[PDB]
């Protein structure tokens, strides 16, 4: 929900670590336009999570939405980024006509089209190299043959579906051989008392009574035990109670 | 390094502003045609010439080595496309003076001020005006003064002037390894690249000659009907051996037919099929008008449209303040967009044009992940071909029933379809000739084997040949019959329209083969078939990465330019012509003249 973007072969690294993630108000509301992505679904990600995480921001046209998808091959998806066979990610897109689009033409973020080589996966190329597709060479202008790379938008809210302004907010996930840090929202249940129910805590899994404790405890704890090594008492995770 | 790794890198930095400074004058000119101000003219001026020097500018950067070291086939397709340099090979005093004869051509064609020499006092406007006199006037001397007067006024100081315009012309297409500017619209038609499939801009010359002969007994007996049925009308104006006069076809020239048609009724009994009377009862809006359109393009299998075309694109005229010009052009934009901008009424004529105006929306949309070169038709004829295979389709009676259009109990015989039929003669078939005599007059005067002196008797000459007409007035080396027209004084291609009416019927004649229709092509209706988008679907997406030779492989398969579609379709019009013209004369004669008493 920035004000501002970065370019695509611009691509800032948005750095997702040590952090809880939030999705009941971004996916399970959904504000965006089009909710669709392959490889993980988004159902499986509040039950699921991963290493790091890393983002991006960047706004395209409505027609380059099927370069982005592992395997592919095309116009975008081996000339500005592209997607591995392990993408494990979501791709979410959104019209964004009201917010990131420019009167009198928008001059100000570049993209490409075509490119030298093959670029690998996430690779951030900031070149503005000099092309020589034939035999005499170019001396750094453009010409029959010639060619140079490096040119901006052409963003404007007022036409129909295939160049709007949409920005896509690549969100992708990597399990590591690191533990996690980054994990998604899980829903809560009430707390009965004096009564033979079970246990599903966020580290204590039990069956037995909840009374009132009358001993004193530690705050950075989650468990207690007593004399003969059994499970006698449980803090709660949402408040600072025994 | 290597030389055979070294592909296509040109559309970075040329296929990004090739839209974005078209974009600045696309809605520049679109709210020229919405809110025309004074400020909303300013706004085409100065963002149209940074994209006119835009196609310039690097045209003088892309002088240096030659063509011959390239192998992939998707390289080439593209390059014919942006290595015409247009007008940048002449002088300063030269290619300059081409951009100032442009606007002055245009002006006077649409502020044009003719009107009565014997009485002048009370002088009309030209376009909303003489369009629609021509139908109701029944008269000989009424006629005469909008076809001769036209051509008298305006067109008497463009003969001074289209003689050197064609002279700077061809020294702009001899310096692009050209033979002349006659095969500059066939460029687009040059295929190279392809073994087996190649398509040079000779082979075209003969391809056109090719499809004519099979026509002539088509048009001879169309000749001969509407010359028959104006008797009673014309007892003693036109000859019943000789040709029709040319001052009495409907329109100021005579390319369409349409205004003929409620005078040449075969039976006026019956009615005509009609949805104006049935539209005012249910009260329809313009949000039901596309909306139902809509819906014959998801039921052959082409995906849907989000909200970017209902709260862009307006149907109804913004007040009785500002004036907004609504001519029937699908705004093909840049890279795949398409606001519609169309007067809507309660016409049959609008309802057939909202599906022929959404037609070119669907080709577009295919290769709209497409390069912006690849980003247009097979030829330039390609683009409306495609877009009325819509309009034709829902004008089936079979078509109107699954909606709720017409009545549900309606009788259908053998007389019912042949008014219909004989309308989409003077639709389709009554312009096909009258492409041909323009197009061969423009490959005539090109070339310059001709002396100045042969330049407009060479015109009269061929319109008592091919499209049987003659002129009830002689005309001097003063006046230009031809040059009077849209496509001519704005310099647009005039070969589009004789590959209109090809490449639609070649499309129509196979769709319900795979769609198991039985009977005749004018009851064929694609809809509720989701097989008949897959042979679509290939073809859709091809544009211009495909050349035209290769695109009609997929639904016709014929690799030439055939007339077989347009006999099948006409095959009641070919059988009841024949018994009604037993004692008429069939075809025409060069003896015959209105001046010559």
């Amino acid at each position: 929900n920035a004000t501002r973007f970065a370019s695509v072969y611009a691509w800032n690294r948005k750095r997702i670590s040590n952090c809880v993630a939030d999705y009941s108000v971004l996916y399970n509301l959904a504000p965006f336009f089009t909710f669709k992505c392959y490889g993980v679904s988004p159902t499986k990600l509040n039950d699921l999570c991963f290493t790091n995480v890393y983002a991006d921001s960047f706004v395209i046209r409505g027609d380059e939405v099927r370069q982005i998808a592992p395997g592919q091959t095309g116009n975008i998806a081996d000339y500005n980024y592209k997607l591995p066979d392990d993408f494990t990610g979501c791709v979410i897109a959104w019209n964004s006509n009201k917010l990131d689009s420019k009167v009198s033409g928008n001059y100000n973020y570049l993209y490409r089209l075509f490119r030298k080589s093959n670029l690998k996966p996430f690779e951030r190329d900031i070149s503005t190299e000099i092309y020589q597709a034939g035999n005499k060479p170019c001396n750094g202008v453009a010409g029959f043959n010639c060619y140079f790379p490096l040119r901006s938008y052409s963003f404007r809210p007022t036409y129909g579906v295939g160049h709007q302004p949409y920005r896509v907010v690549v969100l992708s996930f990597e399990l590591l051989h690191a533990p996690a840090t980054v994990c998604g929202p899980k829903k809560s249940t009430n707390l009965v008392k004096n009564k033979c129910v079970n246990f599903n805590f966020n580290g204590l899994k039990g069956t037995g009574v909840l009374t009132e404790s009358n001993k004193k405890f530690l705050p950075f704890q989650q468990f207690g035990r007593d004399i003969a090594d059994t499970t006698d008492a449980v803090r709660d995770p949402q408040t600072l109670e025994i | 390094s290597t030389i055979e790794e070294q592909a296509k890198t040109f559309l970075d930095k040329f296929n990004h502003e090739a839209e974005d400074l078209f974009y600045q004058s696309s809605l520049a000119s679109w709210n020229y045609n919405t809110n025309i101000t004074e400020e909303n003219v300013q706004n085409m001026n100065n963002a149209g010439d940074k994209w006119s020097a835009f196609l310039k500018e690097q045209s003088t950067l892309a002088q240096m080595y030659p063509l011959q070291e390239i192998q992939n086939l998707t390289v080439k397709l593209q390059l014919q496309a942006l290595q015409q340099n247009g007008s940048s090979v002449l002088s300063e005093d030269k290619s300059k003076r081409l951009n100032t004869i442009l606007n002055t051509m245009s002006t006077i064609y649409s502020t044009g001020k003719v009107c009565n020499p014997d009485n002048p006092q009370e002088c009309l406007l030209l376009e909303p005006g003489l369009n629609e006199i021509m139908a109701n006037s029944l008269d000989y001397n009424e006629r005469l003064w909008a076809w001769e007067s036209w051509r008298s006024e305006v067109g008497k100081q463009l003969r001074p002037l289209y003689e050197e315009y064609v002279v700077l012309k061809n020294e702009m297409a001899r310096a692009n390894h050209y033979e002349d500017y006659g095969d500059y619209w066939r460029g687009d038609y040059e295929v190279n690249g392809v073994d087996g499939y190649d398509y040079s801009r000779g082979q075209l010359i003969e391809d056109v000659e090719h499809t004519f002969e099979e026509i002539k007994p088509l048009y001879e007996h169309l000749h001969a009907y509407v010359r028959a049925k104006l008797m009673n009308a014309y007892p003693s104006y036109i000859s019943p051996i000789g040709c029709l006069p040319a001052h009495l076809l409907g329109d100021m020239w005579g390319r369409f037919w349409t205004n003929l048609y409620s005078l040449t009724v075969p039976f006026g009994q019956k009615p005509n099929i009609d949805v104006t009377d049935a539209m005012v009862d249910q009260a329809w809006d313009a949000q039901r008008i596309f909306k139902e359109a809509e819906k014959f393009f998801v039921s052959v299998g082409l995906p849907n449209m989000t909200q970017g075309f209902w709260e862009n694109s307006m149907l109804t005229d913004p007040g009785n303040v500002q004036k907004a010009v609504c001519h029937p052009t699908a705004w093909d934009l840049g890279k795949g967009d398409f606001r519609i901008l169309m007067c809507t009424k309660v016409t049959m004529d609008d309802f057939l044009t909202a599906h022929h105006e959404m037609g070119h929306i669907q080709y577009d949309m295919a290769y709209a992940a497409q390069p912006f070169l690849l980003r247009n038709g097979a030829n330039e004829g390609f683009h409306e071909a495609v877009g009325e295979i819509m309009s034709l389709s829902a004008a089936t009676p079979k078509h109107l029933k699954s909606i709720g259009l017409l009545s549900p109990d309606f009788q259908e015989d053998n007389e019912t379809e042949i008014n219909f039929l004989l309308k989409q003669a003077l639709t389709i078939v009554g312009t096909l000739p009258f492409t041909y005599m323009l197009e061969k007059w423009r490959w005539m005067v090109f070339k310059g084997e001709i002396p100045k002196d042969q330049w407009m008797k060479k015109w009269w000459e061929m319109k008592r040949e091919i499209v049987g007409v003659v002129e009830p007035v002689p005309h001097d080396e003063t006046y230009c019959d031809p040059a009077s027209l849209f496509h001519v004084s704005n310099d647009y291609s005039f070969i589009r329209y004789y590959t209109r009416t090809l490449y639609q019927f070649q499309f129509q004649e196979a769709l319900c083969q795979a769609a198991k229709h039985e009977g005749p092509l004018h009851k064929c209706d694609i809809s509720n078939s989701t097989e008949a988008g897959q042979k679509l679907f290939n073809m859709l997406r091809l544009g211009k990465s495909e050349p035209w030779t290769l695109a009609l492989e997929n639904v016709v398969g014929a690799k030439n330019m055939n007339v077989r579609p347009l006999l099948n379709y006409f095959e009641p019009l070919f059988t009841w012509l024949k018994d009604q013209n037993k004692n008429s004369f069939v075809g025409w004669s060069t003896d015959w003249s209105p001046y010559a008493d």
